[PDB]
RNA sequence: UUGACUCUAGUCUGGCACGGUGAAGAGACAUGAGAAGUGUAGAAUAAGUGGGAGGCCGCCGGUGAAAUACCACUACUCUGAUCGUUUUUUCACUGACCCGGUGAGGCGGGGGGGCGAGCCGGGCUCUCGCUUCUGGCGCCAAGCGCCCGGCCGGCCGGGCGCGACCCGCUCCGGGGACAGUGCCAGGUGGGGAGUUUGACUGGGGCGGUACACCUGUCAAACGGUAACGCAGGUGUCCUAAGGCGA
RNA sequence: GGUGUUGACGCGAUGUGAUUUCUGCCCAGUGCUCUGAAUGUCAAAGUGAAGAAAUUCAAUGAAGCGCGGGUAAACGGCGGGA
RNA sequence: CUAACACGUGCGCGAGUCGGGGGCUACGAAAGCCGCCGUGGCGCAAUGAAGGUGAAGGCCGGCGGCGCGCCGCCGGCCGAG
RNA sequence: GGCGCGCCGGGCCCGGGUCUUCCCGGAGUCGGGUUGCUUGGGAAUGCAGCCCAAAGCGGGUGGUAAACUCCAUCUAAGGCU
RNA sequence: CGCGACCUCAGAUCAGACGUGGCGACCCGCUGAAUUUAAGCAUAUUAGUCAGCGGAGGAAAAGAAACUAACCAGGAUUCCCUCAGUAACGGCGAGUGAACAGGGAAGAGCCCAGCGCCGAAUCCCCGCCCCGCGGCGGGGCGCGGGAAAUGUGGCGUACGGAAG
RNA sequence: GCCCGGAUAGCUCAGCUGUAGAGCAUCAGACUUUUAAUCUGAGGGUCCAGGGUUCAAGUCCCUGUUCGGGCGCCA
């Protein structure tokens, strides 16, 4: 679910993976910590390829 | 984002200064890329900050000024503009914007703002380069160097910027410092923050 | 009992999970690579923003414009295609799972061998691998080869291998990510459940409303006064058929 | 788990009641069954949009209703006036 | 018979009242005592859905205000129909 | 029987304050959706089945669903008395 | 092919132990109705009650906060008075219905896993010697056998703790 | 009420930065016996109203009536 939510957040469409990981984890709480989450680890998958 | 990046980015691109050890007056800038921020609806956004780090330094000034001006303005270098001037300027449009064109921006005196858009305020107020009001200390020195470096974080309808700060040879803490007060004030101008930026690019002139 | 009310085991259908492995077909996308960016004025095919004063041997001006020209490192749209993310349809695979058979007894390859094909004793492809006149018998190895021990070349008892090929990863077959089960949702459901099936009344039923109201009467000159007494009316209609004034 | 130590000359579910002689007409109704493809209706789950979110709205649309063939040795039925 | 409520009546105290629960000291598992054990109940205050608010006034002197003779505010007096 | 006391054999060779550096937590569980039961618990108090199923200035609670932002309070999914 | 480790798994009338069953007033877990009330009845009520089932003890369970609160804050559990027939639930009908706070009975706190650091520093069992033995225990010796590194013991547990 | 669609000369439609175009109808001329039919052409919009971005918007984005369409209510 979460790689299918990089996915989303890949090509960037942060309302539909928020609403993505709101039903599939809970509370919006966490859905916005687990997507702000994976924006870090995405964001350090750019910078790793970049250089 | 986390400030170790800025640090080894801006740390590299001083010893990446080795890509071409430039001939020109050297000068970085800062490059924003939004997310999704809608550019034709309303609560579009023009933010001026007031840096206190002057990345610029090659930086032209020419001002409009009342009496008391005359002497401490041709002593420390700095245009009187007089109103003689004012409508001498006024009497052909196309040499002030030369003139715009000339110099980097402008400082406005106290009272002369009804002379301004006589004409020529709504002449030359479409190049956005509109002169900057005085203060009460009717003292130029600093007040030019708050002046200079307020930055137009500007919206426009394409959904890029880019940001004029950096020089090579400034101090580097205070660089990343200076590239700091850029960011945090850009994202806390933006309706939203850090989801609204998607990419802030800090590399060169080249 | 059912066309009563409210439900119910069962069954039908959909979704989620167990629940995988591929190959094609149709897409949506992401990404790399490539050209587009023709209202004008302007030497001009200016999409846009932001820096920029000499890269390399056009430019800073100035010219017209709203906005300008090296570089880059960006962000938007458009048009063909490589590549990896998901959806979807079809064809397959076996590994979860189901079924059948058995004393789970020769499965799949490869080798060795016998009948056919033609090309010059040869290889390849393919097939076969020993039982059909009879209400008989059929196991517990003959034969070959190699080691071995007890007694004096002879005697007695041994062990191993070919006979009975080798190598393997599901015992063989049939299905197969659908049957199926677990959980929801919709349909159906007197098979079964629980209950109900007004009142008044010259018995009750059928009829009627005398059950809520209205006029005359009854009603005996205040008011009140009964029956399934009498003759009738209502569940409406009106933007004027309300309110004034003439 | 029964039928089943069974396999359509069988198991199961009905009607009528030997033999002889027949078994007429009706598919409108109520059933049962067959087919999924016009307009309909139609659940949760899934999809898209709006919004700060709960939530709202739209689109798609399974079986069943609908609509349509078949069937009376299915339930039943099978006139009048000059 | 237990519980709850209502009214009447007897008794003690009375804007109070009650230790019923706890504790301290044969019949006696009674009886007495607590008081800085009144926690608490009921009463002493009503009303409003709620925020909430929460149960006499008058006279004197001074300082139309204008086409607060009413009186706003200050000191005294009478003071509870 | 226990409270008193002696003698031998054996166990432990234990503590407190300050400073410096370290280290620290319970997962098909929490939580969410839905369904059924239970509750005074009411846009769901508790329990359970199915599906989803985490985090670490985190997480739960803060009696009206939800977003934002401060606070307050505990430390679940291990155990004894 | 044979030998040897380990792992998964069998057979023992193997050595030593342990559970079964009963009573069941009180207690814990599950299941759990309909009479009855609603002047009928279907939600509710009876009622988490009777019946059923499992399991204990001298008491059981609970219990040292993922608490109550919103104050100047209290502080495990259990019981009593009160809160209160209140807040609340309910064809808001009949009926149902807690807790906080306060006063009392009593009063007690603690231990792991993890993070660690100590040569596994740890535990069981067999044989002999001495003692005691009707709650098989204390000390010594075994080049006695096992368990355990897939983790025993010592310090340490949110009230912080460890090392120097 | 709701995203949605729409406004363009008297009437239907075309149309990213300006001569608002294609027709239908009118006006007047030529033809004809006569505007009866033809034909030549002209006249005719404050683009529904307003604000905003833009170099300027009838075109993009908002706001405001007004209508066309299925749901929402009602049995
Ligand atoms: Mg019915
Ligand atoms: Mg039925
Ligand atoms: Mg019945
Ligand atoms: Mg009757
Ligand atoms: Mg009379
Ligand atoms: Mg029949
Ligand atoms: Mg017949
Ligand atoms: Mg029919
Ligand atoms: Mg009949
Ligand atoms: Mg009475
Ligand atoms: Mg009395
Ligand atoms: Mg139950
Ligand atoms: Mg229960
Ligand atoms: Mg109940
Ligand atoms: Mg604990
Ligand atoms: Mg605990
Ligand atoms: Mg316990
Ligand atoms: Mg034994
Ligand atoms: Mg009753
Ligand atoms: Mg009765
Ligand atoms: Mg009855
Ligand atoms: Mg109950
Ligand atoms: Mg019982
Ligand atoms: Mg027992
Ligand atoms: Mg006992
Ligand atoms: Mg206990
Ligand atoms: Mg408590
Ligand atoms: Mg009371
Ligand atoms: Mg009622
Ligand atoms: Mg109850
Ligand atoms: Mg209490
Ligand atoms: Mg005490
Ligand atoms: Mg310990
Ligand atoms: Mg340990
Ligand atoms: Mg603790």
């Amino acid at each position: 679910y979460e790689r299918r939510a990089m996915e989303l957040l890949k090509v960037s469409k942060d309302k539909r993976a928020l609403k993505f990981i709101k039903k599939r984890v809970g509370t919006h709480i966490r859905a916005k910590r687990k997507r702000e989450e994976l924006s870090s680890v995405l964001a350090a998958m750019r910078k790793a390829a970049a250089k | 984002v986390s400030r170790d990046t800025l640090y080894e980015a801006v740390r590299e691109v001083l010893h990446g200064n080795q890509r071409k050890r430039r001939k020109f007056l050297e000068t970085v800038e800062l490059q924003i890329s939004l997310k999704n921020y809608d550019p034709q609806k309303d609560k579009r956004f023009s933010g001026t900050v007031r840096l206190k780090s002057t990345p610029r330094p090659k930086f032209s000034v020419c001002v409009l000024g009342d009496q008391q001006h005359c002497d401490e303005a041709k002593a420390v270098d700095i245009p009187h503009m007089d109103i003689e001037a004012l409508k001498k300027l006024n009497k052909n449009k196309k040499l002030v914007k030369k003139l715009a064109k000339k110099y980097d921006a402008f400082l406005a005196s106290e009272s002369l703002i009804k002379q301004i858009p006589r004409i020529l305020g709504p002449g030359l107020n479409k190049a956005g380069k509109f002169p900057s009001l005085l203060t009460h200390n009717e003292n130029m020195v600093a007040k030019v160097d708050e002046v200079k470096s307020t930055i137009k974080f500007q919206m426009k309808k394409v959904l890029c910027l880019a940001v004029a700060v950096g020089h090579v040879k400034m101090t580097d803490d205070e660089l990343v410092y200076n590239i700091h007060l850029a960011v945090n004030f850009l994202v806390s101008l933006l309706k939203k923050n850090w989801q609204n930026v998607r990419a802030l690019y800090i590399k060169s002139t080249m």
